[PDB]
């Protein structure tokens, strides 16, 4: 896999650099695209540094390597996106990284609100467990959930919404974890973690 | 050069996506004519490409469960997934290859994107849980307490408060689309936690798609 920073922020004025970093990295060749929801994807740079047709001076970058960099200079607001990166594969063909959110505010960064919870004594009588985790007035809006059943992560019965712009000009989003009442009932305690920009919030419940 | 695609907007589970993707200002030959999706969870991928003479190259992680038809007579090229499962939940695009050496290559001339949803088939009530006032809510004050509807297919679904005479202090969260193939919604109200107790408040949950309508009370637990 190429491995990309999930999010990258930055102010109108600085600049912006997106790593590709996988494991072929990739003997030479790495291509980059442009993503914006309900819009039609586009190139932004390949080979390695070569910008195509109607691209601002400002998109730059190469591989060092073996890792592949996408620097954007004096960001504008319209090249905020997802970009992806992608290589040529002998046998998969083709092979793209793991997309990195560049936001560029915007407006001052919002700390998220994270509201946990537990399941409700009716869906425990229904034969159902879960448990709410709710994410609100966060900016930029590329957050990330992790749940914890005592200590070890989990990765089952999780799902989470994709953020949403609010009327605050903020983002909310929600994670639902789905348990059994046996599981909800046997362990210690749950935890919703929240990792947003740097930080993050780790709300708990435990059964009572 | 455009792209347009097109296909269902849902798909029920397990059966068999099918797609078609349709170009303009062109011909065929020349270009490999790709299809890609993008979803969170998998990220951007490629799912295959078609020549104009019928030979095809799929993705190895998919395969055997795709199939990618074309028609040099009306310039277009189709999609055909079986099988289908939660994860290809995603944005399905059709693209363009410049024939020749693959490694220097780069899509082009994309599509805008259609938008295909794994669900559960059949209309489904949705279940009305109570959501306990508790607090780290906007200060104090001040509780939050809501409704959670878990299992309901298909969108949309309206929560008010209090039949409507609660507006202020109201956050509707978008809902989630499941593994299950069902969605599922809460809707938090934050209120003076002095008017617990002897202040009532219901949800009021309304999913025309099924003529379900659910009044949950939401009490403080003790």
């Amino acid at each position: 896999e190429l491995t990309q920073p999930p999010s990258v922020s930055v102010s109108p004025g600085q600049t912006a650099t997106i790593t590709c970093s996988g494991d072929k990295v990739a003997s030479k060749n790495v291509c980059w695209y442009q993503v914006k929801p309900g819009q039609s994807p586009e190139v932004v740079m390949y080979e390695n540094y070569k910008r195509p047709s109607g691209i601002p001076d400002r998109f730059s970058g190469s591989k060092s390597g073996s890792t592949a960099t996408l620097t954007i200079r004096g960001t504008q607001a319209t090249d905020e996106a997802d970009y992806y990166c992608q290589v040529w594969d002998s046998f998969s063909t083709f092979v793209f990284g793991s997309g990195t959110q560049v936001t560029v505010l915007g407006q001052p960064k919002a700390a998220p609100s994270v509201t946990l919870f537990p399941p409700s004594s009716e869906e425990l009588q229904a034969n159902k467990a879960t448990l709410v985790c709710l994410i609100s007035d966060f900016y930029p809006g590329a957050v990330t959930v992790a749940w914890k059943a005592d200590s070890s992560p989990v990765k089952a019965g999780v799902e989470t919404t994709t953020p949403s712009k609010q009327s605050n000009n903020k983002y909310a989003a929600s994670s639902y974890l789905s348990l059994t009442p046996e599981q909800w009932k046997s362990h210690r305690s749950y935890s919703c973690q929240v990792t947003h920009e740097g930080s993050t919030v780790e709300k708990t419940v435990a059964p009572t | 050069v455009q792209l347009q695609e097109s296909g269902p907007g849902v798909v029920k589970s397990s059966e068999t996506l099918s797609l078609t993707c349709t170009v303009s200002g062109g011909s065929m030959g020349g270009t490999y004519w790709s299809w890609l999706r993008l979803s969170p969870g998998k990220g951007l991928e490629w799912i295959g490409y078609i020549f104009h003479t019928g030979h095809t190259n799929y993705n190895p992680s998919l395969e055997g469960r795709v199939s990618i038809s074309v028609d040099t007579s009306e310039d277009q090229f189709s999609l055909r997934l079986r099988s289908v499962t939660a994860a290809d939940t995603a944005v399905y695009f059709c693209a363009s290859l410049p024939r020749g050496q693959l490694v220097n290559a780069y899509f082009r001339n994309w599509g805008r994107g259609t938008l295909v949803s794994v669900t559960a088939a059949s209309t489904k009530g949705p279940s009305v849980f109570p959501l306990a006032p508790s607090s780290k809510s906007t200060s104090g004050g001040t509780a939050a307490l809501g409704c959670l509807v878990k299992d309901y297919f298909p969108e949309p679904v309206t929560v008010s408060w209090n039949s409507g005479a609660l507006t202020s202090g109201v956050h509707t969260f978008p809902a989630v689309l499941q593994s299950s193939g069902l969605y599922s919604l809460s809707s938090v109200v934050t209120v003076p936690s002095s008017s617990l107790g002897t202040q009532t408040y219901i949800c009021n949950v309304n999913h025309k798609p099924s003529n379900t309508k659910v009044d949950k009370r939401v009490e403080p637990k003790s």
